[PDB]
């Protein structure tokens, strides 16, 4: 019944310059249900929350629900409105708003309110905090990420590589690569989209493999099992999901 | 009435008309709607050059006719289908445009398809300049004349019509040759985008103004293939069956006159 306020603090916590750093087609759009659920969904991929971020303890992430097909995410992909509207569509709950920026808002309005934030709306500081992006998608290996003693972390995760060289930090290739399908709105953009985060996955999955592999310090390596299980998830999604549309 | 005017005519039609073109029309490009055009091309030209046999069977026909008509007054396993259509492709999926730029400048850039155009308008003008075997009799009079000069005009007719097929496929060609260029003036070129590329890999300092070009990059190569999917659609060349040729079987022995004084 409450929080649409929370709603409209939180949209504007993720439209803030803290993380929206000249990202081509990046955009968030929040939603609130009757309920008082609320759900958010991005633009890029699926079941993408940026690094180092937070999102508060009643947020759902909509390309990142186990409840709905994964034929129906796929097709909800880079298109965050379809997204929050599926979401509610087999939750079972009628949406009372959507939030964002009404360029952003021009494709649908089935009943919803159209919130339109402004340049004063918004404050550009981010500011939230909650969940760790690993206990966001993926509860149930947050939840034995916990039940590991810093000691023992090693065995979350697979052996340590044949290679003893770090792999190279090619990331920003792979982004920029990631980006390039975002700058058009042809048939069949999406899917290249997918298959170049798909590679950006993998990559930053090796990358935080060694990480944990290769440190010697308790946070450090919290923080690359946390980003290695995170990314192994993320792999997953995109893999079931490009294979479901072939 | 002459015989000889007959049976000078006779040869005269039957005579061997211009050598149609054989060489194919080769794809200016990789792109799907090059090949599709070239393809098209060269189903249409095959069809033509197979009617344009018929017509010489036709006249061979006509001249055996022309030869029995003369004898009057002396003594002297498929059939031809339509064309194919070659299917084509709508409003084009989203291409890679480093793809899109290295299919499009990777070819003979529309020289194959400029001789064939040459070649097919040639054909065009040597068989509209081969009409005089068609023309009226001087001499030759009556019912039969007529029927052999009413048969002559439906030849002459069928030719003129073949010439303006070929000069359509010509001018098909030449069209998109012409499309080819404008394409390749369009679209940026390669080495641009590699270069462009190249640019964001030195300073990912510029990575928040590379992104503006690339789009704009994008947006017209999109045009391009959008224009080069819709008009490198060509409509195939049905070519008409040629007329039959008059039936004049040989005639019955001539009774000798005079005979029984």
């Amino acid at each position: 019944g409450d929080a649409l306020r929370l709603a409209r603090r939180i949209a504007a916590a993720l439209n803030a310059s803290d993380n929206n750093a000249g990202d081509y087609g990046f955009f968030w759009i929040t939603a609130v249900t009757t309920d008082g659920s609320i759900v958010v969904a991005n633009s890029y991929g699926l079941a993408y929350i940026p690094d180092g971020m937070e999102l508060p303890n009643k947020v759902y992430l909509a390309s990142a629900d186990h409840a709905i097909p994964v034929d129906e995410i796929a097709r909800c992909a880079t298109y965050p409105v379809l997204a929050v509207q599926a979401w509610a569509a087999f939750h079972d709950m009628t949406l009372r708003a959507v939030i964002g920026t009404a360029e952003q808002l021009a494709s649908s309005d089935p009943g919803v309110a159209k919130i339109v934030l402004e340049p004063d709306d918004i404050p550009e500081s981010g500011k939230m905090t909650g969940r760790s992006r690993l206990e966001v998608v993926d509860p149930s290996a947050a939840a034995q990420l916990a039940d590991t003693t810093d000691q023992r972390l090693l065995d979350l995760l697979p052996p340590a590589p044949v290679d003893v060289n770090p792999p190279g930090d090619e990331r920003h290739m792979l982004w920029f690569e990631l980006m390039k399908p975002m700058t058009s709105t042809a048939t069949g953009r999406e899917a290249a989209h997918l298959r170049a985060f798909r590679a950006y996955a993998a990559h930053s999955q090796e990358i935080a493999l060694h990480q944990a592999h290769t440190a010697t310090d308790a946070a450090v390596q919290r923080v690359a099992v946390a980003d290695w299980l995170y990314w192994q998830y993320v792999t997953g999604l995109l893999d079931r999901a490009l294979a479901a549309a072939c | 009435v002459d015989q000889q005017e007959i049976l000078n005519r006779a040869n005269e039609v039957e005579a061997p008309m211009a050598d149609p073109p054989t060489d194919v029309p080769i794809t200016p490009c990789e792109l799907t709607a090059a090949k599709n055009a070239a393809q098209q091309l060269v189903l249409s030209a095959d069809n033509m050059r197979e009617y344009l046999a018929a017509g010489a069977k036709e006249r061979q026909r006509l001249a055996t006719s022309l030869r029995n008509a003369a004898k009057a007054y002396g003594e002297v396993s498929a059939e031809l289908t339509d064309t194919p259509r070659v299917a084509t492709a709508g409003e084009p999926n989203f291409m890679d445009l480093k793809e899109a730029a290295r299919k499009l400048e990777t070819g003979d850039q529309g020289a194959s398809l400029a001789h064939f155009a040459d070649g097919w308008n040639t054909f065009n003008l040597t068989l509209q300049g081969d009409v005089k075997r068609f023309r009226g009799f001087d001499n030759w009079e009556g019912d039969a004349a007529t029927a052999c000069e009413a048969s002559l005009d439906q030849q002459r007719q069928w030719i003129l019509h073949m010439a303006k097929l070929s000069a359509a496929m010509a001018k098909q060609a030449q069209y998109v040759a012409q499309l080819h260029v404008w394409a390749r003036r369009e679209h940026p070129t390669y080495e641009d985008i590699v270069g462009l590329e190249r640019l964001y890999a030195e300073n990912p300092s510029a990575r928040d103004q590379i992104l503006p070009v690339y789009a704009e990059y994008q947006q017209r190569s999109e045009k391009v293939l959008t224009e080069y999917n819709n008009k490198a659609a060509l409509e195939p060349v049905n070519p008409p069956k040629p007329p039959p040729a008059i039936k004049i079987d040989p005639p019955p022995p001539p009774q000798e006159q005079g005979l029984i004084p």
